This record gives C-alpha cells, structure tokens and sequence, in this order.
C-alpha cells in the first residue's frame, strides 16, 4: 500500500522540471545527479542502459 | 564527557574501483550525522579533473554527424565525459586526438604529455568504420571541485567558443556512487547503538579507502577552529 | 513485474528483489511528504448547476 | 483539555460523580491537598447554627480496572466560590471540562 | 471561518508546511500537514498482552 | 527416595516441618506499596503489626 | 546460513524426502557418530551437504552397510 | 536473575531455530509461517510488510 | 585551498536565546555543518538536572504532606524542570526549608558557594497554613540525554532508605536549534555563506561553549576515518 506509492512517485514525469532535456550516462550518474541537488526525481532525460 | 568510538572496523575489497566499509559501533544517532556529512563532501566538493570541451575540426555542431563514425555526436561526447584523467602539476592542459584505421578508437590513441596520465587505456570512445583512418579533435581537461553541468556555463558563458566547441559536463570528483546505511548493534548490554555501513565505487584514478580518508580531513578541517 | 521476474530467474533472485523493491519504495515515498490536506479534495465548479 | 470540543464537556464532567462541585456560594478559607473549607455567604446560610461547608477529597484509591482516581483543588485562598462552581478536577478533568 | 483564523496567526492559510528532513536535512518536496489532533490512549497495554 | 536419604546423612541436614506458601509480586511488575489491610477473624491474637 | 533450500530440492528433487534426507543425517551431527561448519547448526550443516553432493538417500544406507564390515571385523 | 552470560546463551539458542508464527482465524495455509527469530527489546512482536 | 569558518559575534536575545554566525563559509558547506551540529547540539550537551528528592516527612510518591496544595508526586513534577548550575562539583545535595503561608519558589534554596540556581522565580509548591512546613534534600549530578528512574534502580547500590523518592532526569540544556544559511559576500569571492545557528537553551548551558563542545565531539568522532585500520 505505501511502498507502491513511493514507486509510483519516482517513476513518473513532469514536463519542465530541473535538469531537462540533459543526457547522462547510466543509473550510477543519474541517482548521483539527483541527490546531489541538480535534476528532479522526475525530468525527462536520455541516458545509457545495458 | 566521556563519548564512545569506533573499534572493529572492517573493509571489504571487491572489484577495486568498487570497495564496500563497514563500522561499529558508534553512538546513539551518530550513523547518520556521520555517514550523511561525509556524502555530502564526496558528491558536492572534492577535487578531481575531467575534459570540460572538445574541438572536433570535422564538425561544427552537437547535433551533427561526423563521417567514417558508426555513433552519433552525441554518444560521443558521453564517451570523453566518462574519461579518467588524472594531471599531475597543472590546472589546465588541451589533449588532441587524430587517429586512422579501421575500428574502435581506444583512449591510448591520443597523444600523451608530461605529467597528464590517462587510467584506461582500453577504454572506447568511436567505432571508426574502413576507408576513413579519419578523425581528430581537442579534448580539454581541466581542475576544480565537485560536478558542474553543461547548462549553467552555456547560461552564463564569457569564455568565448567558436563555432563547434562543445560543451561537455564537467565531472570532477573521482567517486562515481556513495551510498550509506545505518543499522542496529549492540555492545553486549546497549540495544540502540549504530553501525554505519558505507558503500562505494570510483572512477578508477583513487581507490575507495583513499577517497573516505581524504574526505573526512576536509571535514576535520573546518572545525579546526573550534576544537581544543 | 514480479510475476515475471519469478518465471525467468526462478526463487533466489526473487527473494532478493522483492526487498529491495521495498526498500526503494519507503525510502522514496518519505521524500514525497504524501500529505492530504483539505485544498486537495476539489469540489467541481458546477457541482450546483447539474444539481 | 482539548484545544477543539464540542462545549458539551462542561457538563459530561459535571454531571458524573467524579468533580467536587461546591454546594452552596461563599469564599474559600483553608484549601489543602486533601480538604476544602467554603464558607458560605450570609443571604445563603441558613438563621440558626449554620456555620461552613468542608468538603473531604480522596486521594489516590483504586478503581475498577486498577487505574487510580484521587481529585486536586483547582481553588486557591480567597477565591470567591459560587454556587454550582467547581472546587476539586476528578480524574480526567480540568478546571470543569472533560480532557481524555 | 478556519481560514479566518490562520490570518490571525500569521500562519499559512492552505493549512501545510515545508517541513524538513531531520536526518539528511533536506527539504520534503511538495509541502506537508502539521496540526494538532487530540490523542487519547486506549488501555490495550501491551504489558497486559504478552 | 533412597539418594535424598542418603545426601541426608552426608550432610546431617534437619527435616523441614513447614511448607512455605509465602505471597510474592506477579512476574515483571514491581512498584512501591502504597497501603495494607490487616483483617482478623475474631478470637485470634493480633500480631504486632495488625 | 540458508534462505532457501532451491539448492537442495534439485539433488532431491520432492522437497517431502530432503526433509527425511537431511533429518536423518543431521541426527548423526548431534549425536557425535560422525563430524564433510562456519558457526552453524546441525539441521542447516545437512543442507549444506545435500546442496554440495555429498549427501543422499543411497550414501547414507552404503555408509551404513560398510558399519556392518566394521562392526563384523570387531565381531571377530 | 538474568546474569550477563544467559544473554550469550540465548542468542547463541536462537540461531538457526525458526519459530511459527501463526494469526487467529486461520483462514487458508498461508496463516502459519515460520520466521528466523532475531531478538528485540520491548514487548511487540515485528513482522515483515509483504507479509 | 578551501575557507575555514571563524566564530563571529554571538547576538544575546535573552537569557535563554542565543544566535552565532560562521561567517567564510564555502559553497555547499553550509548544510554540511549547519545539520550536522544541530544533531549533535539536541543529543549530546552536558547538563545538570536533579536526581533524587527526600522530604522529611513523606514516605512514598503518592503520599500528600499536610500543609501544602499539591501532592507528593506533583512536587516532584514541578523539580524535574529546575534549572541549575554546578560550577566545580560534580554532584551537589541542596537544601529547601520554608514556613509560613505563600508560595515556594526555586529563591528560597539555600545558597550553597557553586550551585547557582538561574531561574529563581520558579514556583515549586504553595504553603496554604501559617503553621506549615517542607524541608527535603535535593540531588544534582552530571549527564547526557535522558536516564529513566528505572535505569537507575539497577545501579542503586543498595539504597538502604525508603524515604528517598527518585525523579526522572534529563540532563540537557538545549532545546531547539533552528539555522539559516544566507548569502555572505566577502571582499572578493564569488561564492560564500553565513551560518547563524539560532539555538535556544534554558539559561544553563553557555552558546559559546556550546558549540565549541560540538565540534570537539564531531572533529574527535571522524578521528576514525582519518586512519583506515581495518
């Protein structure tokens, strides 16, 4: 019930957040990305998957 | 008065980039105050070097194509901004690129200078396709503290580019994923004492042990002048 | 995504997935603050007009 | 207390047992922890031997489900004290109200 | 008439904070409740129950 | 039982006459004693504390 | 330590015989017949023995048939 | 009395057995599971969110 | 080449509040210091707060002396927020008679050389007869943080009287520390704040002691990451 809430809220997307449009380069640069104060938790962005 | 500290202190080496501490038992509450001051100094102020703008002579634009290539321009760029590049006595410092050939273009292919020391020489950065043996351009590493993307000094640029300077974001700290834990211990009569747990990797050019170690003098040093 | 996960990699890995899947969802959903306050439940504009 | 009632709790602890509620009006001469003297106007006192009212308190004592019930003086010396006043809170009470 | 009161006070009157975190010390997004609900306590003790 | 007569003899311990059925504090609750009743039937001597 | 006994149950593949598997020889253990352990039970050191393949139905009844030539050498 | 070492041969009881911990109206065959107990302080017995 | 933060002036607002300023802070340091103190400020201040009350004539809590308008467990209630200070002793055994109507207040505990009792209108009790009186023998001792009464009946040490009541005691003289990071413009720089930790004690503890008493716990704590032993 609650942990579903918190999945659903990082997984979405607004349409003009911080750090938009900008290109990283994998998981481990995305979550050092956000906690360190620059993108939103949910931007539109490209990254790198394997 | 009369506090408690740290003894049984282990570290786990796995895959050398990567290293994961632990450590216990410290005092009620003092997991986070101490794991989360330390986070902080990693992703946000610690000194490194990465290329920060690149000069590539056969294109004129992030959103080009470049010949010979089988990548985009784009994808390029995520390549040279994960480069590990550790310089030695200078702040700045313009490497150059040329290569010819039929294949990938490793990193060892750029030329190397007098105290600049790339950390992989395997590291891949343009399938060069045949009939080419075509491509060049300036890779320009530099020095400062923390993480610096490519949209803020675009917003607010004086150093003059010419058209077909790009603008790479800037990586400087050497860790590249921080994350702690906190959780329960006890010293055979106290149940509410802490373990913190740290965990993290590396951008090759520091170990890990050496990046905990370097991080809390720079946060010793700030209180250096209120302790006795 | 669990039901899948458990058809391709079996019970060892579905074990250790389906905590950090909880892990992941407390620890993003206190950032949230998930607050319901009373400007949330919004009466529509012509609630009296259709009545 | 609570900051939000309903003003009915003046009267769901006043019309239980539990509050020491003063009998006739008059003035408080002796409050202590386990006593309470008023003594009563002179319009309200009755013409032959009337003297005061003194009303006994019971401290800590047991109730039914084993919690505690002993009332405290909520009046002080010289308070003027009126008729259908309230002199000692009960066990979740306060000042006349009912706090849970 | 609720929201008379919180102009009385100098409060917000929506009726949410931005509180913080208390740990990481940073901010929780999208701003919270903080009020005063009289609490009582039921005596299902757990002392009684083991 | 034979062995309890003789771990009797080794250590000549006198016989118990007297089973002790004293009142003791329920498991786990422990709190000072606020009062005590003494009732007694009438034709038996008070001791000194009653 | 053990989580799950995944491993176990693809030796003996019921889940109904490891547990008389491994009740039988986890016995042997706790009564010092025998000693093939990081600070663990006796119930979970038979489940890291059966998880491995040094344990099963017919390795317990021919270790114990060769008992009996032990025991018929002694029997003299 | 509880001593200092019953603590260090209760824990050391406590290792590898499971416990059964089961609710009231055992309604189908998933109302009794077992847990590998690991010792608290306080009077309330903790249990795992996806369970 | 970072910036060191140098204690500035320490405006008093009252006896209780308090505000300092750290003034050459970095860029993106001002957080990093700002909560790591204040979790260091509401969890490990020394303080001095009563231990142990014995009046002379009540034998146990829920007892009610003759005399005063309050009962024995709420005298104890009115105690446990006495703030006082121990210069040179670690713990003191103060002293209260009084009789004669009117209230008791915190003023009227005799005036031992260290202890220094800092808010001195602190009602305790009220005498309500010309004939009464108390006189009980207060404790004081050092700590951290908050030890129950319970805690304490283990180290007892074989407490021979039963007209020695125990109070709770919660030994900790601040309590709430707010700050506020703001833009700091030095000579020439670019980048800089200015802490103002605005805490808020209850005349006990000292601001300017207080955080020098911080930072030597979180500069001696990280002694253990300076030197990796493994």
């Amino acid at each position: 019930q609650d942990v579903v809430l918190g999945l659903y809220y990082m997984t979405r997307d607004c349409v003009n957040a911080k750090g938009e449009g900008m290109v990283l380069t994998g998981p481990k640069e995305a979550e050092r990305l956000y906690r360190s104060g620059l993108a939103s938790l949910h931007a539109r962005v490209k990254v790198r998957i394997t | 008065t009369e506090f408690l500290k740290p003894r049984l202190v282990d570290i786990e080496q796995v895959s050398s980039t990567h290293a994961k501490v632990t450590l216990e038992p410290l005092e009620r509450g003092f997991g986070h105050t101490l794991g989360n001051a330390l986070r902080r100094i990693l992703l946000s102020s610690m000194p490194g070097c990465a290329v920060t703008e690149v000069e590539i002579d056969g294109v004129l634009h992030e959103y080009s194509t470049k010949e010979g290539v089988q990548e985009d321009i784009l994808e390029i760029l995520l390549n040279l901004k994960g480069l590990a590049v550790r310089v030695q006595g200078k702040d700045e410092v313009i490497l150059t690129l040329n290569k010819s050939g039929i294949g990938p273009v490793t990193a060892a292919d750029i030329t190397h200078d007098g105290d600049v020391e790339i950390v992989k020489p395997q590291h891949v950065i343009c399938h060069l396709t045949d009939e080419n043996a075509s491509i060049s351009m300036r890779i320009k590493v530099q020095r400062g503290r923390g993480y610096v993307p490519a949209s803020t000094r675009i917003h607010s640029e004086e150093d003059e580019r010419p058209i077909g300077r790009l603008l790479v974001d800037a990586c400087y700290s050497p860790v590249e994923r921080i994350a702690y834990n906190v959780e329960a211990a006890r010293v055979e009569q106290r149940t509410d004492l802490d373990k913190l747990v740290i965990e993290m990797e590396t951008n090759g050019t520091i170990d890990p042990e050496e990046a905990i170690r370097r991080a809390a003098t720079i946060l010793a040093e700030q209180l250096e002048a209120f302790v006795d | 995504m669990l039901n899948t996960c458990y058809r391709i990699l079996g019970l060892k890995p579905t074990v250790i997935f389906a905590d950090q899947i909880m892990y992941t969802g407390f620890a993003y959903a206190a950032r949230s603050g998930a607050s319901v306050g009373i400007d949330d439940m919004v009466i529509p504009e012509k609630k009296h007009e259709i009545i | 207390k609570p900051l939000v009632g309903t003003g009915m709790e003046r009267a769901v602890a006043v019309d239980s047992g539990v509050t020491a509620v003063a009998k006739r009006g008059g003035v408080v001469q002796y409050v202590d922890a386990s006593r309470i003297v008023i003594k009563v106007n002179e319009d309200e006192m009755y013409p032959g031997e009337a003297g005061i009212d003194i009303y006994n308190l019971t401290k800590y004592t047991r109730s039914n489900q084993n919690t505690c019930i002993n009332q405290m003086p909520c009046v002080s010396l010289g308070e003027p004290v009126e008729r259908g006043d309230v002199l000692a809170d009960g066990p979740s009470t306060d000042l006349g109200e009912l706090a849970l | 008439e609720i929201k008379e009161l919180l102009k009385l006070g100098d409060l917000p009157t929506s009726g949410q904070i931005r509180l913080y975190d208390g740990r990481t010390g940073e901010q929780f997004e999208r701003p919270v409740t903080v009020g005063y609900m009289y609490m009582l306590k039921l005596n299902h003790l757990v002392d009684d129950k083991m | 039982t034979p062995e309890e007569k003789l771990l009797r003899a080794i250590f000549g311990e006198k016989a118990s006459d007297v089973k002790d059925s004293s009142l003791r504090v329920p498991n786990g609750v422990s709190g000072t004693v606020i009062d005590v009743q003494v009732f007694t039937r009438d034709g038996v001597e008070k001791d000194k504390r009653a | 330590a053990r989580v799950t006994v995944q491993d176990a149950v693809e030796k003996i593949g019921n889940r109904f015989d490891l547990v008389l598997v491994a009740a039988r020889r986890a016995r042997q253990m706790q009564v010092g017949g025998k000693d093939l352990e990081e600070n663990d039970k006796t119930t979970v050191i038979a489940l890291r023995e059966i998880e491995e393949g040094l344990i099963n139905n017919q390795i317990l009844d021919v270790r114990e048939r060769q008992e009996q030539q032990e025991q018929e050498a002694a029997e003299l | 009395r509880e001593e200092a070492v019953v603590w260090d041969i209760l824990d050391e009881v406590i290792r590898e057995h499971p416990v059964l911990l089961n609710r009231a109206p055992t309604l189908h065959r998933l109302g009794i599971q077992a847990f590998e107990p690991v010792l608290i302080e306080g009077k309330a017995i903790q249990l795992h969110p996806l369970v």
